[PDB]
Parts: structure tokens; sequence; C-alpha cells
């Protein structure tokens, strides 16, 4: 998506703006737009909230620093920003959830700097522990905002194939040539509105397929940082 | 030290906008991000960055931009004696959003320069001989 | 080995690979078997739920996709243990999802009208069925990364299909032991959302556990990079 050689831009959403570089190189799921959800007899004399005062902007996550031995990392969403801001507190009150996202990785590192990040999009992401039986925690499951790291990066922590997720909305950042990616994402369920705290429509992966190299010398932890902005989110009450 | 700063000295009341920029003087070969964030008049200074985070701000890549503005929305101030200032002002913060990044052969330390001015809505009244000099 | 000849020259059908022929065809999903005394048998009766995820080759086929809808056809061939079949007369009574299932041989469970029951003598060619699709949601999904309310974590009530209540008529027992096999036929399928194949072997139906302590290699593995 992003890379060298492109005009640096400055995108502006309500009170917070980021200084990213135009690449009109941008990855849309499953070739959709994230839209206003269709008519359904729930918010028919029940109309939907959409928040656009302090909801629609763009949230920046705590920077995460790549070693030459991280694993990966993950969020679940919505779970990330239930914690955070008026996206919190608006997910809670009203029962009933619905939004798209424009998902922003971005990587900052020198010239003399080596890696590869694979980033995709995952619908329904159930984990699996080591076992007997015993379903994964609830601070793995369901990390909030600091995310948690992968254990076995090769199997997803779920029993399939890394090598496989590509299937998926990706996008690769290869230092060598551009350093950020870009996904847009579709609401992803099997009714129109669910619920904002119990179920994570998909979880967001971040892993380095190829490790970060440098000589020693140069900066050793290579910043990630991650910055999202919901679409169209709308939120029913039911009262 | 600014030439503003000074100027309001000779006057009692003033408001209006004013513009802080931060220019990065560091290696062409560094980079790194920096959350710039304004905390309102009467509002509570940022707990950490993340607290600073849902608060107006902008995210500085200065690998991408060697300068960038910010704009105070309003300010004023209305002087008395009894020596107060009914000041109404933000904070200003900046956070290192990622650590600072450089490759070898680069200066591990950098520096920015600040610089601050009025905006055409700025204005003064009510002249009165500073306090600067002696 | 590689017997590097006979070439094909002709692009083949894109009917094959479609969803429908890949997912299309009766499979064996369950066997249950009634015979007349031993451990599971003074009763008579059998509760079985239409579970998919009872054999791992359907399973990982269908855990290809995270949402699907679809039409199931139901087979009954039933005979004795040892492929005989007498004049016995036999009730499948179908017990939706969300209502009470036999416990007795004879619970009232068996007369309730809602119910649908099918009646068929063993001798009676195989009865086959149709049931739609059952789920409340837009359609069945093998995974839900939430909760439904943690031991309840990635469980979506909202798959349930069913129950199938197999037994023999009469009053009085069946002098007969019996094994029937379930076969089932998804009709009218509908996938979404594709997502990477198993590559671990299976631990648990419910869930996607593996064993971490063995974890297996995708692709086999050679000497060098360069030997082939």
């Amino acid at each position: 998506a992003c890379g060298y050689s492109d005009r640096v831009a400055q995108l502006t959403i309500g009170n917070s703006t980021i200084t990213t570089q135009e690449a009109a190189n941008i990855v849309i799921a499953y070739g959709e737009w994230p839209e206003y959800c269709p008519d359904t007899d729930a918010t028919a004399v029940d109309k939907p909230t959409r928040p656009d005062v302090s909801v629609n902007r763009f949230f920046t996550l705590d920077t995460k620093s790549w070693a030459k031995d991280s694993k990966g990392w993950y969020w679940k969403f919505p779970d990330v920003l239930t914690e955070v801001g008026v996206f919190g507190q608006n997910a809670q009150f009203h029962y009933l959830y619905r939004s798209g996202f424009c998902v922003h990785v971005q990587c900052n590192a020198s010239k003399f700097h080596q890696g590869a990040l694979l980033v995709a999009v995952l619908p329904e992401y159930v984990l699996g522990t080591i076992a007997e039986n015993s379903h994964p925690p609830y601070a793995t499951t369901q990390p909030g905002q600091v995310g948690a790291v992968l254990t076995h990066p090769y199997v997803l922590d779920a029993g399939i194939p890394l090598s496989q997720l590509t299937v998926c909305p990706h996008q690769w950042i290869n230092l060598r040539t551009n350093n950020c990616a870009t996904i847009i994402v579709p609401y992803m369920n099997t009714v129109p509105f669910d619920s904002a705290l119990n179920h994570c429509n998909f979880g967001l992966l971040v892993i380095p397929v190829v490790p970060l190299d440098f000589n020693t010398g140069a900066t050793s932890e290579i910043p990630i940082t991650v910055t999202i902005a919901p679409m169209c989110a709308e939120f029913a009450g039911l009262r | 030290s600014t030439i503003l700063g000074q100027l309001c000295r000779y006057y009692t009341q003033w408001s209006g906008s004013l513009e802080v920029t931060f220019m990065f003087a560091g290696s062409f070969m560094a980079t790194g991000k920096m959350l710039i964030a304004y905390t309102p008049p009467g509002g509570n200074v940022p707990a950490d960055r993340i607290t600073a985070m849902l608060g107006t701000h902008v995210i500085w890549d200065f690998g991408l931009q060697s300068s960038v503005t910010l704009v105070v929305p309003w300010i004023s101030n209305t002087h008395y004696r009894a020596y107060f200032d009914y000041y109404t002002t933000g904070i200003i913060t900046i956070w290192y959003q990622t650590n600072y990044v450089v490759p070898i052969g680069a200066p591990t330390t950098a520096y920015i320069v600040a610089l601050a001015a009025a905006q055409d809505n700025f204005t003064m009244k009510l002249c009165k001989d500073t306090e600067d000099i002696e | 080995n590689l017997i590097e000849t006979r070439c094909v020259l002709n692009h083949h059908s894109t009917q094959e690979t479609a969803i429908g022929n890949f997912f299309s065809r009766a499979g064996l999903v369950s066997i249950i078997t009634m015979p007349t005394t031993g451990t599971q048998n003074t009763d008579g009766y059998v509760n079985w739920d239409i579970d998919l995820m009872g054999y791992a080759q359907l399973r990982r086929k269908c855990e290809l996709f995270t949402y699907m809808r679809f039409d199931a056809e139901f087979t009954f061939v039933v005979a004795k243990p040892n492929g005989e079949l007498v004049p016995q007369l036999l009730q499948y009574m179908y017990v939706p999802p969300g209502a009470p299932k036999p416990t007795s041989r004879d619970s009232f469970a068996w007369q309730t009208a809602t119910n649908p029951s099918v009646f068929v003598k063993m001798t009676d060619p195989p009865a086959q069925v149709s049931v739609p699709f059952m789920s409340p949601a837009s359609a069945y999904q093998w995974f839900y990364d939430g909760y439904p309310t943690d031991l309840d974590y990635g469980q979506c009530p909202n798959n349930m299909m069913g129950t199938f209540s197999i037994r023999t008529v009469g009053i009085e027992k069946s002098p007969h032991s019996i094994t029937l096999r379930v076969y089932m036929r998804i009709k009218h399928v509908r996938a979404w959302i594709p997502r990477p194949l198993r590559n671990q072997p299976y631990l648990f139906k419910t869930n996607p556990n593996y064993k971490g302590n063995d974890i297996k290699c995708t692709s086999t593995s050679r000497d060098k990079i360069t030997t082939l």
C-alpha cells in the first residue's frame, strides 16, 4: 500500500490527524465497502444510533516494539476499542452493535533494516490451547487494546497453517519497499446487529514471516503503530 | 522569548488563535512518531499517551514531515490586580508515540525547535508599559 | 512415483469444482446400534443429536468456510447386526430444536404431534426425509469467536439442528438387535468467507484445540533445498 516515493499526506478526522503517505494501494476486504445496515424489523420500531461525534475519528493504539525474536501479535474487534473512548461507553450502553473499519498498520525503520510482516484479517478468529479439554482464557480470547502475542504462529494458535492465511484480506509489509498497510473491513455476521461485548466479528493479525534483521548498533526494536477508524458504526438501544 | 509573548506585556486584554510549529532537525536517516496533544482550558492534563490520544491531537511522523503545525483554537486574557490572570488557556504535550529509530552511523539524539505566533483573529487592547525592563 | 507421460491437453469442467458438487453426495454421519440387551439397550430407544462434526473428513471440508447455509436429506439404512432384515416396525421421531427429547422408551415425548415422526417396516426400502435450515440466524457458522452469555467459549447455539429419536414400535421390547446407518446429503449449498485448511489432528468436536507438544509441518521435509 504505502511505501517510499509517495507524496506525504495529512488525513484529519474529528479532533485527530495522522501524517500518513497517500498510497492508492488500499486493501478492500471481500470486495466490499462499509455501509449502513439494510432494513431489519428490529430497527423499525427502534432506529439505529449512529454516533458521528467522538466515535468517528482516528484511534491510535500503543505502538509495539518489534525485535528479532517477536512471534507476532493480534487484536480482537470490537473488543480492542470496547474499553477506548466513547466507542466503549457507546458500544456498551447500547445492546446491539454494527460497524466497518479502516485499519492502518505502519512500521518505522531505517533503510539498513530488513523484515517482512504479513497483515491479515480473519472473521471469527477462535483459538485453541495445547491440550485434554480446556477453552482458552478470557484474557487471551479478548485481549482488548494491548493485544496478545502469538505463541505458535506456524499454526496461528488455531491448528491452521499460517502458510495459507493469504486466503484472507492480507497486506504485506516489506521494509525493503513499502512500510505500511491499509485495510477496509465491511461488517460480517449472520445477523445485522450482534453483541458488542460477547462476540468478536474478526481478529487482526500482524505476523513477521521474515524475521527482523539488522547489524547491531542500529535500533534493535522497530515500532509497529496501528491506527483504527470506524466506518458507518451504528448501535441499537432497544428502548 | 517570542516576539508575541513580549508584545502582550505591552497590553492588557487579548484573544485569538495561535499556531505552534515543531521542526525536527535530526539526521535524514532517522524515523519515528511523536504524539502532539492539545489539552483545552480547564481540561485535565493527559495521564498518559493513551488518555491523550482520545483528545485533540496529531500523530507526527517526522520520518515523513520534518515540520508540523498545531493550532490552538482560542485563548483569552483579562488582566487584573490583587496580580492574577483570567487566562483561559490549554496545555500542549509531546509524547513518544514510537521509539526514536536510527540506523548505524546517525546521531542517537536529535532536536526539535518550537515556534509560535498569532493567527489573523488574534487581537489586543489597552496599552500599558511593560515590566520587562529595570 | 512420477511417470511424466500422458499429458492432459484439455481443460476440465468448472462444474466439478463448484461448491455444489464439492458438497454433494450422501455420506455416513452416524451409526446407531440397539442390540436386545448388554450395556445401553435395556431401554429400546436412541436420541441422536444431528451432529455434522462427526467424521473429520466432512468437518475439515466445511471448516474451509466460516458461514454455511443448506438443506439436508436423511436416509435410514436398517438391518440386523449381520445384514439380515426382519419384518420389524420402526419409528423415527424428529425432535426439533428447543423441544422435549424422549427420556424413556415410552416418554409422552413420542406422542407429541409437533415432533414429526416417520413410520416404516424394516423390510420397507430405506426411509428418506429432508430437514431444512433450522438455524435462527441467516446461516450456520463453524466458528464463533465470542461467548453466548470461560467453558462456553466459541459455542454457538444458533447451529443446533435437531435430534432423531429412533426406537422399535410396540409396547413390548423388540426381539431383534438393530444397527442402522444414517446417511446425510447437503442440498442447496452456499458458502461465505473461505479460511485456511486444517493442518493439525483434530482433538475435540467443539473447538480447534491442537496437540501443541506435537505440531506437524504442513509439507514433508527433505535433506537439502536442492535435492529434488
